[PDB]
RNA sequence: UAACAGUUUUAUUAACCUCUGGUUUACCUGUUGUUUAUGUGCCUU
RNA sequence: CUUGGCCGUUAAAUGCGGUCUUGCAUGAAUGAUGUAACGAUACAACAGCUGUCUCUAUGAUUGACUCAGUGAAAUUGGAA
RNA sequence: GACAUGAGUAACAAAAAAGAGUUUAAGGUACCUAAAAGGUAUCUUAGAGUCUCGCCUAAAGCUUAUGGCUACGUCAAGUAACGGCCUCUAAGUUUAUAAUCUGAAGAUUAUGACGAUGAGAAAACUUUGGUACCAACAUUUAAAAGUGAAAAUUGUGCAGGAAGGAUAAACCGUACCUAGAAUCUGAAACAAGUAAGCUAGUAGAGAAUACGAAGGCGUGAAUGAGAUAACAAUCAUAAAGGAACUCGGCAAACUAACUACCGUAACUUAGGGAUAAGGAGAGCUCAUUAGUCUCGAACGAGUAAAAAGGAAGAAGCAUGGAAUAUUGUUGUACGACUGUUUAAUUAA
RNA sequence: UCUUACUAUAGUCAGGACUAUAAAGGUCCGAACGGGUUAUCGUUGCAAAGAUAUCCGAAGAACUAUGGUAAGCGAGUGAA
């Protein structure tokens, strides 16, 4: 079985409002979680390193979007994150002429892994509602109900733009129980600080509004080793 | 009666078998060309 | 066959009782005075009054 | 009652033909239609086919009558009739059998 | 050979016919009224008032047999136990009409008609009665013995009935509904 | 989990993504932690 | 209804056990309880007649329904007889189990009286 | 007088379903595997 | 010649099996002869089973029939 | 060559299947309106989509080949997540060279060259001959367990199982179609045929059988709507009888699968016959529990644990409940046997 | 490029059972696959060899794929 929402005014935990929709802003709809009252929650069980940086990447073409804990990317991760949208519309394999990074979090806490694990969950959770009950866009935006099953399954392919404002989302608090709070419960919380850098600066501008906890760069490591300079906008 | 006997073909055994170069480099094969060259065919091969 | 049909005989089977009955059970509309079939609804009043009961309700 | 259309064997009671051993489409068909040409080369008149049954008047004679009631004006009779129940029927006195006697005609003429 | 058909076949397996009736049924409630062919809302007008004397029964059987009619009970049951009972509570019977039309499809030319529940909120006689008394009112015409015997019909079982129609009536006569008609003393002298 | 031999009674459903579909829109299988929110919407390319 | 290759129990002390019909004597329609019909033996049981013996029988009951003038219906589980002679007089001396009520109206007295039970 | 009881067979043609059977593809009941929808649904403070 | 004689099988055996043979015109690696095992080979019998039949009946779908749309073919000396 | 007849006839029937709404563009009608325009409704042509229902499903789905009279904005140094080109060679080829043979054409041997259906360093950064070999079969092995590959380890049987070379990013391919719904071969929009991988889940020994999540489909009007005669095809049931049918049990029906169940003849080449024959059991509930597992604290409890389990019990006409596995026995001839054959009338 | 044989390089054969083997069998039941026994349908067919059911082999003398060789005075290939 399956439960689609409706394209309803809801609130948010979010301190902005990441869509029209939302009613409110930071609503806390649940008790803190064990670690978001912790100021500094750590890797327990995972290996050393892990958590501290998040990697998106964006198809140049189509705007298929996947989300990857580690710098790279593999098969398994398009069986896994890339749902039927059509006949020749979900690629039998990565192409490395195709795909590029298109952003990286890093957050402050260099050994708060726990941290950066919740934001990757919150993300693909939020994807998986972008491909799978898209009633924010069936009769407003794009109006994919109004197109065919073809231009339809394109449109959702086009991850690319809703991944930037799930981002923004995210890293503001978006989610139940997502730890980029912090609750001090003395009750006093605050959003953790974070960098997103980014192979063009005209991709961050999806997000109609940015949070005050999260800096923008421009550059992700790795990218100018491959000769791939960035794209700026004041140039 | 007829038979589907171009089921399967493929068309790396057309130039092989028909092609220009089997032709050219072989005694019988200058005749097929100097013979298809008097008619006039644009075709000479395959 | 065993011989062509001559034109004699194939223009009786083509006519002589195959001919298309005209269509006689034929009054108006009582809302709008349009020819319609008998026991039949006006397909101009049936849209429009279809149409009517869509916009207002 | 009528019966539509009826083939060979409900209409003249054709045997049919065999069911299994190769026969080929001819299971309910009445076969030959008649001889060849020492017969006619044609089919002959009266020669028993498919075609409409029923819906014809019928006769049958000789059945007593069991009861009479003028209250509920039936009239009971022995065996069966043809036609279905509300239809009209024509009950007339036996030809094939003397006539009622003649101090019951008279009686009821009075 | 055998016996006369029970019911119309409509050319079609027995699971198969179940179903296509099972769904004029649920369309019908679900939008009150559907447009087919003659011989289709002839044979689900059957089916959709033996459903709808369920709706005015109280036992369970009779909740567990409307169930097995409709394919999305859940979202009709709702309204055939609820506006549609209230509706046809004082009917003894009829709640359903079929009405003859031009081919739904031309190509085919097969003869068509209209299945519509009565009292309803599409009753397309409910309409062509009102729009036929706009006409008389609007052209000074005196209406027939016709049309008040369906004046009569469809106002004798609904809620209000004639503030109904009086509003129906006095809707088109001020939308225009009936510009352009062809007075009935006229219809004598016209050809086409 | 209790049992955690392989022949241990199976209660999950082992059809993870039963009635899921991107095309008509179906929704999620189960509930997540972000589904009681409004998706964000952002601007067009 | 017994017609040729019915098998029938044979319920006379005569020595047969299963007879099988092979003619309807007097008729064309298959026979009922009261009529004649002629037999090959079967099997015996343990001037009696042997098995492959050609004799003549009486239709004592049958598995098919018969009807009666007053509406009513028997219907056995079997389907039996009684060997006779061509004079139409019974071979054995005593039948065991019952018999059709319809041999009365066919005049076979002697099949009745030896009989114990009728039905 | 009453009452009681008894008053052919075979073959064939045709009609007819009261009876005896056969059939029953939108009737009732029971029941297996699996799927879908809806409702409901474990222990403890 | 011939349905060879005899026996068994069948209510009834030109069949099948056994057996005797004066075998028109069997015969020994153009192999002779007898079993086990094997066979969508051929023949015969028994039990069971059945619409194969006595003797058919009813039911289902698709065609057949009608309306709308599209639109062949073999054939044809000429034909009242 | 044109035009007739049959004939406005057959056909548009793969036993999947349709029903009711909505909407876009262009155009044709009617009305409103006569200032054109616009509006309302409807029809034609070309599309799109929603709800419902059904069909396929180890496919009629997805990803790709062979191929292509479908269409050209299909983008790669290499690995992860790629082929070709290029290097190496097999079967073979050779109007290359030399020698030899030869009526000419040519043929032969050697060498060279060419020739995949095979082999080719590294990468989530990269540039001798059992001391054996990588044919078949079996076994073992990435340590929480199970499963499927890769490669390797060990062993077995006889039928005794390649060759050769090595070890800062050009050029070519990349679109769509995969045959039940518009593309390959079958003269074609043909119920046929064609390579590889994946191919939900329940349930099973299983890729059997039944359902079917996703997906696709329910054909380009190459059709649609009715009616439900004869007759045909494909099926279903059937009183009594049970091969009386017939050249002949043709066709159909009976039977059937499973268990670590019981039992099983003549004969025999001693292996068989044999799964002979013929019987028994089965689902649901439940007493009971040696160990394993779980919970609580040796012991206690627990099947919201796997299994075991009994001469227990309940209900129904019926518990191999629906689907799937087509009888048993006997005597001969011929040929030992498994195999092979007249592609498309003879499979013996 | 069909087909017969051969040749080189490769690939495929659910599951179960018996047998001396964990693996040694032109073994057994039975899918895929490969055959084409029987019957019906079809015969201007969906098809110039198809459909349905039934039946046979299915670790082998097996099946399949891409290439290669051998054919038209003399006969290539041929479980014939
Ligand atoms: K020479
Ligand atoms: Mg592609
Ligand atoms: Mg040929
Ligand atoms: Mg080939
Ligand atoms: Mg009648
Ligand atoms: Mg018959
Ligand atoms: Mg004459
Ligand atoms: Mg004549
Ligand atoms: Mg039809
Ligand atoms: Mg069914
Ligand atoms: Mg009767
Ligand atoms: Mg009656
Ligand atoms: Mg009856
Ligand atoms: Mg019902
Ligand atoms: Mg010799
Ligand atoms: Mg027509
Ligand atoms: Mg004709
Ligand atoms: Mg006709
Ligand atoms: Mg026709
Ligand atoms: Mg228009
Ligand atoms: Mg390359
Ligand atoms: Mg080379
Ligand atoms: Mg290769
Ligand atoms: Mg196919
Ligand atoms: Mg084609
Ligand atoms: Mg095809
Ligand atoms: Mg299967
Ligand atoms: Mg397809
Ligand atoms: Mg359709
Ligand atoms: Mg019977
Ligand atoms: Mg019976
Ligand atoms: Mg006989
Ligand atoms: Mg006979
Ligand atoms: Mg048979
Ligand atoms: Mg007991
Ligand atoms: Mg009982
Ligand atoms: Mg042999
Ligand atoms: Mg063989
Ligand atoms: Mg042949
Ligand atoms: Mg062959
Ligand atoms: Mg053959
Ligand atoms: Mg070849
Ligand atoms: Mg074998
Ligand atoms: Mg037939
Ligand atoms: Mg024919
Ligand atoms: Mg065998
Ligand atoms: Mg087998
Ligand atoms: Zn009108």
């Amino acid at each position: 079985s399956t439960h689609p929402t409706t394209a309803i005014p809801k609130p948010t935990t979010a301190v902005l409002k990441t869509s029209p929709l939302a009613e409110e802003t930071a609503v806390e709809l649940k008790s803190p979680s064990r670690l978001q009252l912790k100021s500094e929650p750590g890797n327990k069980g995972n290996p050393k390193g892990h958590g501290d940086r998040i990697w998106a990447f964006h198809h140049i073409e189509q705007g298929q979007v996947i989300y990857s804990t580690k710098p790279v990317i593999s098969h398994q991760h398009l069986i896994r994150q890339q749902p039927f949208t059509g006949k020749n519309l979900v690629p039998r394999k990565i192409r490395k002429d195709y795909w590029r990074p298109l952003a990286m979090i890093e957050l402050a806490g260099k050994d708060q892994g726990a941290v950066g694990r919740s934001v990757y969950q919150k993300l693909r959770e939020f994807k998986k509602r972008h491909e799978l009950d898209w009633a924010n866009e069936a009769e407003e935006g794009r109006k994919l109900m109004h197109k065919s099953k073809r231009e339809r399954g394109q449109e959702l392919n086009d991850q690319k733009p809703n991944s930037v404002a799930d981002m923004a989302a995210v890293l503001a608090g978006a989610g139940k129980g997502n730890l980029m709070w912090q609750v001090s419960r003395l009750v006093k919380r605050q959003l953790r600080r974070a960098t997103v850098y980014w192979t063009n600066e005209q991709d961050k501008f999806h997000a109609r509004e940015w949070s005050d906890n999260v800096s923008h760069e421009v550059g992700i490591p790795g990218e100018a080793e491959k000769k791939r300079m960035p794209i700026r906008m004041s140039s | 009666g007829p038979r589907p006997t171009m089921s399967g073909a493929t068309r790396l055994v057309q130039k092989r078998r028909h092609g220009f170069l089997s032709r050219v480099k072989t005694k019988n094969g200058q005749k097929t060309l100097k013979r298809r060259l008097a008619k006039g065919r644009l075709r000479l091969s395959a | 066959p065993k011989k062509k049909t001559s034109h004699m005989k194939k223009r009786h089977r083509q006519m002589a009782g195959k001919a298309l009955k005209d269509v006689t059970h034929l009054n108006r509309c009582p809302a709008c005075g349009n020819l319609k079939r008998m026991h039949h609804l006006c397909s101009t009043c049936l849209g429009k009054l279809k149409g009517f009961m869509d916009r207002n309700g | 009652r009528g019966m539509g259309f009826a083939g060979g064997m409900k209409r003249h009671g054709f045997a049919g033909q065999e069911a299994s051993h190769g026969n080929s489409l001819n299971h309910r068909t009445i076969g030959s239609v008649g001889g060849s040409q020492g017969s006619g080369s044609r089919v002959l008149p009266g020669k028993k086919m498919p075609g409409r049954m029923g819906a014809q008047q019928h006769t049958v004679q000789n059945l007593p009558i069991l009861m009479v009631d003028n209250e509920l004006g039936i009239v009971v009779v022995k065996g069966a009739v043809a036609g279905h129940k509300g239809a009209v029927v024509k009950v007339q006195d036996a030809v094939k059998k003397a006539p009622p006697p003649e101090e019951f005609v008279e009686a009821t003429k009075q | 050979a055998g016996a006369h058909v029970k019911y119309r076949h409509l050319s079609r397996s027995s699971a198969h016919r179940q179903a296509l009736l099972r769904n004029l049924v649920t369309s019908l409630i679900k939008n009150e009224t559907i447009h087919t062919t003659y011989p289709k809302a002839k044979e689900a007008q059957r089916l959709a008032e033996k459903l709808i004397t369920l709706s005015k029964r109280d036992t369970e059987t009779a909740r567990r047999s409307a169930q097995g009619i409709l394919y999305t009970p859940d979202q009709l049951l709702p309204k055939l136990f609820g506006e549609i009972r209230e509706r046809y509570a004082n009917r003894p019977g009829g709640y359903t009409r079929v009405l003859r039309t031009e081919p739904k499809d031309q190509y085919s030319q097969a003869p068509s008609a209209i299945l519509e529940l009565v009292d309803g909120p599409k009753d397309m006689r409910f309409a062509m009665t009102a729009a036929t008394v706009a006409r008389d009112r609007e052209q000074k015409t005196e209406s027939t013995d016709l049309t008040k015997k369906n004046m009569d019909k469809v106002t004798r079982f609904r809620k209000d009935g004639m503030r109904a129609f009086e509003d129906m009536v006095a809707s088109l006569r001020d939308m225009k509904f009936t510009a352009g008609a062809i007075n009935p003393k006229e219809w004598k002298k016209l050809d086409r | 989990k209790r049992h955690k031999y392989p022949t241990a009674r199976v209660t999950r459903d082992n059809s993870k993504q039963r009635g899921e579909s991107a095309l008509r829109k179906s929704g999620t299988r189960w509930k997540l932690s972000v589904s009681d929110e409004p998706l964000p919407e952002p601007v067009p390319r | 209804m017994i017609q040729l290759k019915t098998m029938l129990n044979c319920i006379d002390n005569s020595g047969a056990a299963l007879v099988e019909c092979a003619m309807v004597v007097g008729q064309k329609r298959h026979a009922s309880i009261g009529d004649r019909i002629v037999v090959v033996v079967q099997k015996q049981r343990g001037t009696k007649v042997k098995r492959g013996d050609i004799r003549h029988a009486v239709v004592v009951r049958t598995k098919q329904k018969v009807q009666r003038r007053d509406g009513s219906v028997v219907r056995f589980d079997d389907n039996a007889c009684v060997l006779i002679n061509k004079a139409g007089d019974p071979i054995g001396s005593r039948i065991n189990g019952v018999v059709g009520q319809e041999l009365r109206k066919k005049k076979w007295s002697k099949i009745l009286s030896m009989a114990p039970m009728q039905a």
